[PDB]
């Protein structure tokens, strides 16, 4: 979750 | 979004667009687990012309950039089987405002397409703090959509300034994040979409869901949301996540  | 920017390709890859079946983007929403969506109860009202309740009636792609494009490679488009609006969802004042989407298959994790983390219940995003608001709304008060996705930098409001800036309106679920000065807002068609608030190690986590504003971008009226701390054991009654 939450990054590229 | 107002006085934002197009965002980068797979940049807000939590970020999701919903049609109505025929009516193109209505609201955001955002990925939270493979099977579930974060959104505003407000977008799923019916009215005397569409059941936007009911679940049927909505397409969710995920991983899209352009609106023109969307069957673009690694954009993934998928149907609801569920729409969950909080109990206490307040028609008139837009109180709880805030819907679980239940895919109808599972995203497929990519690297345009990944779950926004979610805020724990005690965590609080503090006044002052920078977060990106996402969508493609207008991106001028009583202006026309964006097709390619738009990204602006806005801030948490203390809670008394909102509350006073906005009388009789502004209750403990919501919070005001943009610029007393006007300038950077959400605006109509963000609806639903996710604040991702950058947080200690990079990681994004989602800060509210974009829920209803005076105008867009005018001085002493920021753009209101959900907040999420307080919904994460909702969350996870309804959905396991
Ligand atoms: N600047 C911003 N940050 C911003 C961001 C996003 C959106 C917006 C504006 O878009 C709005 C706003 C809206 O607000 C109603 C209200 C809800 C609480 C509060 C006050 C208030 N002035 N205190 C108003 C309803 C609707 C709407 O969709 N009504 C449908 C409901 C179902 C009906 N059958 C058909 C219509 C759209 C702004």
């Amino acid at each position: 979750c939450g990054l590229r | 979004v107002v006085g934002g920017t197009d965002a980068d390709e797979g940049e807000w890859p939590w970020q999701v667009s919903l049609h109505a079946l025929g009516q193109g983007h209505i609201c955001g929403a955002s990925l939270i687990s493979p099977n579930w969506l974060v959104s505003a109860a407000h977008c799923y009202i019916d009215d005397r012309g569409f059941r936007y309740s009911d679940p049927t009636q909505w397409t969710a792609f995920l991983g899209l950039h352009d609106q023109s494009q969307r069957s673009a490679p690694g954009v993934q488009e998928r149907r609801l089987k569920r729409i969950i609006s909080h109990p206490f969802f307040n028609d008139f004042t837009f109180d709880y405002d805030i819907a679980l989407l239940e895919l109808e298959k599972p995203a497929e994790y990519s690297s345009m397409v990944r779950p926004i983390c979610l805020p724990d219940a005690s965590h609080v995003f503090p006044a002052g703090k920078a977060i990106w608001v996402t969508g493609w709304g207008h991106t001028q008060y009583g202006g026309t959509g964006a097709l390619i996705l738009q990204k602006g930098e806005i801030r948490v409001i203390n809670q008394t300034t909102c509350e006073n800036l906005l009388p009789q309106q502004i209750t403990p679920r919501m919070m005001c994040v943009g610029f007393l000065s006007g300038g950077v807002d959400s605006c109509q068609g963000d609806s639903g979409g996710p604040l991702s608030s950058v947080e200690a190690d990079g990681r994004i986590f989602q800060a509210g869901v974009v829920s209803w504003g005076d105008g867009c971008a005018q001085r002493n009226k920021p753009g209101v949301y959900t907040r999420l701390p307080l919904f994460r054991d909702w969350i996870k009654e309804n959905t396991g996540v």
